[PDB]
């Protein structure tokens, strides 16, 4: 079947720059290519056809081209409603395929996280296990490392971790860790800390 | 009054060819459906009309070609030559449609004989986008044709409304056209 | 333009049959695709059927497994998954694949279908715990989704509602958190899950 690769998986820029991604198809496909944008939540919703004709209630700062083997989506200047991921889909023969995508983040200045631990609470320590939460509030950029301890030699590898999609005023992520351990795990060790890395933090930066 | 004449019978002749080429697509889709039943589990009468109608609409093309060739030399202000060259554009793209009907045609009579394409694909591909750039010509030419009108009576108004609804038609065509070739392409996996 | 059938739950080895429903208009002149995608990941094309033709034809990976059909009396599609497994998990939306465009001009608003072997089952709310920042964890739901709010949808700015984690039990746990300036405010979020029927506001 007919492969389809995008470039870049993920791109950064800020609002009111210019951005170009990139569609390859394993074999030619003519012009007969489509964009499409989706925000989290969402349906995909075609923003070019047949490579390089805007549908309908797609803003003219977009624009395709390209043929045969090599596309090309370009926004002259990005407002905030443009980030979103964009897939490319070949419509030349079938089956029809979907490019791999490109996610398109919002640049802006590095901002630490404040962060906070939160113990387990009685209630469902009750029961047989412990949920010990931690929260890194408003940073940027995404990358951020948490790493759990407890009784310091003690760091962990039993955790789950989830990211907010970036905020639509002040452009940053949020992340919420959760550890998890036995009653009896919990019960028998003292001290409960969260170290956290990132770009706008000089040094770890420990709660506990 | 060659010319006033000779652009007014060209209308009708497009229109023909058009109600032709209309019945011509309702023949590939009976054809095409035929096929996916049989590949779930009449024929000879079809032939006899893909014929009959291929034939006519043969005719009518070769028709509105002396036509078109008789109103552009009896043309040699804007308006009338922009009616003229809607009338060509309307033609082309009428011509180029059946070539892609007569190769959907072909698409389904293969399918046929095998419930009874490599180079088929690039005339199709070669074809499909002919189509589309006639079709964007046209368009670009009727919007030309419709603000000459703002700077003959109403009988050149009319001549241009009717010359969008033939346009109009052809996009139609063109759209129902494109879905018999993703049929036949899908029936084409289906064998190999 | 385009409504599909509710989200579902199943077994691992069961089946689902997902259905699209469209105009009249729709099923006479165009092709409905089915597209999916898992949680985090990518649009993944399943198959599409010309309800005109009643021709079909499905991507490699669901070969031997997946059937579309669309019947004319009703103008209705569907989408029949079968041998399911726990990486099916996804939202499964129908498309209207139109043949001026050569794209997709329509879309419904997708269905969730969970393949698992957990049961329907409400969430737990535990609490936690310049400015401060408390929270509600909302642990041990199943199937997604669960909708959060703090006081009755009054409170809105410094909330940030997660999105939910799958644990190795095979239910869902998601945390919810406000940041509230530290210096006399009552804070309850509420949870709804609608699978189970449950609606539960804790105090925090």
């Amino acid at each position: 079947d007919i492969q389809m690769t995008q470039s870049p998986s993920t791109l950064s820029a800020s609002i009111g720059d210019r951005v170009t991604i990139t569609c390859r198809a394993s074999e030619g496909i003519y012009h007969w290519l489509a964009w499409y944008q989706q925000k989290p939540g969402k349906a995909p919703k075609l923003l070019i056809y047949k490579a390089s004709s805007l549908a309908s209630g797609a803003p003219s700062r977009f624009s395709g081209s390209g043929s045969g083997t090599d596309f090309t989506l370009t926004i002259s200047s990005l407002q905030p409603d443009d980030f979103a991921t964009y897939y490319c889909q070949q419509y030349s023969n079938y089956p029809l395929t979907f490019g791999g995508g490109t996610k398109l983040e919002i640049k802006r200045t590095v901002a630490a996280p404040s962060v906070f631990i939160f113990p387990p609470s009685d209630e469902q320590l009750k029961s047989g296990t412990a949920s010990v939460v931690c929260l890194l509030n408003n940073f940027y950029p995404r990358e951020a490392k948490v790493q759990w301890k407890v009784d310091n030699a003690l760091q962990s590898g039993n955790s789950q971790e989830s990211v907010t999609e970036q905020d639509s005023k002040d452009s940053t992520y949020s992340l919420s860790s959760t550890l998890t351990l036995s009653k009896a795990d919990y019960e028998k060790h003292k001290v409960y800390a969260c170290e956290v890395t990132h770009q706008g933090l000089s040094s770890p930066v420990t709660k506990s | 009054m060659q010319l006033l004449s000779g652009i007014v019978q060209q209308q009708n002749n497009l229109l023909r060819a058009i109600e032709a080429q209309q019945h011509l697509l309702q023949l590939t889709v009976w054809g095409i459906k035929q096929l996916q039943a049989r590949i779930l589990a009449t024929w000879m009468e079809w032939d006899r009309e893909i014929n009959n109608y291929t034939s006519l609409i043969h005719s009518l093309i070769e028709e509105s070609q002396n036509q078109q060739e008789k109103n552009e030399q009896e043309l040699l202000g804007q308006l009338l030559s922009g009616i003229v060259q809607q009338q060509n554009n309307l033609l082309r793209a009428i011509e180029a449609q059946q070539h892609l009907l007569q190769l959907t045609v072909w698409g389904i009579k293969q399918l046929q004989a095998r419930i009874l394409w490599m180079e088929w694909d690039r005339e199709i591909n070669n074809y499909t986008s002919l189509i589309h750039s006639l079709i964007e010509e046209s368009q670009n030419q009727q919007e030309k044709n419709e603000q000459e009108l703002l700077e003959g009576g109403q009988l050149l108004s009319g001549i241009v409304q009717q010359q969008n609804n033939l346009l109009r038609a052809i996009e139609a065509q063109q759209h129902l056209l494109q879905l018999t070739v993703w049929g036949i392409k899908q029936l084409q996996a289906r064998i190999l | 333009q385009l409504v599909q059938s509710g989200a579902e739950v199943r077994k691992p080895g069961a089946s689902v049959k997902v259905s699209c429903k469209a105009s009249g208009d729709t099923f006479s002149s165009y092709a409905i695709s089915w597209v999916r995608q898992a949680p985090g990941q990518g649009l993944e094309w399943m198959g599409g059927i010309i309800p005109i033709f009643g021709t079909a034809n499905y991507a490699q990976a669901f070969q031997g497994r997946v059937t579309i059909t669309a019947n004319e009396s009703t103008s209705t599609a569907y989408m029949e998954l079968s041998s399911l497994r726990s990486e099916d998990t996804a939202i499964y939306y129908c498309a209207r694949d139109n043949p001026t465009l050569l794209g997709s001009d329509y879309w419904g608003a997708g269905t969730l279908v969970t393949v698992s072997s957990a049961s329907t089952k409400g969430p737990s709310v535990f609490p936690l715990a310049g400015t401060a920042a408390l929270g509600c964890l909302v642990k041990d739901y199943f199937p997604e989704p669960v909708t959060v709010s703090w006081n009755s949808g009054a409170l809105t700015s410094g909330v940030h509602t997660f999105p939910a984690v799958l644990q190795s039990s095979g239910l869902y746990s998601l945390s919810s958190v406000v940041t509230v300036p530290s210096s006399t405010q009552t804070y309850i979020c509420n949870v709804n899950h609608k699978p189970s029927n449950t609606k539960v506001d804790k105090r925090v």
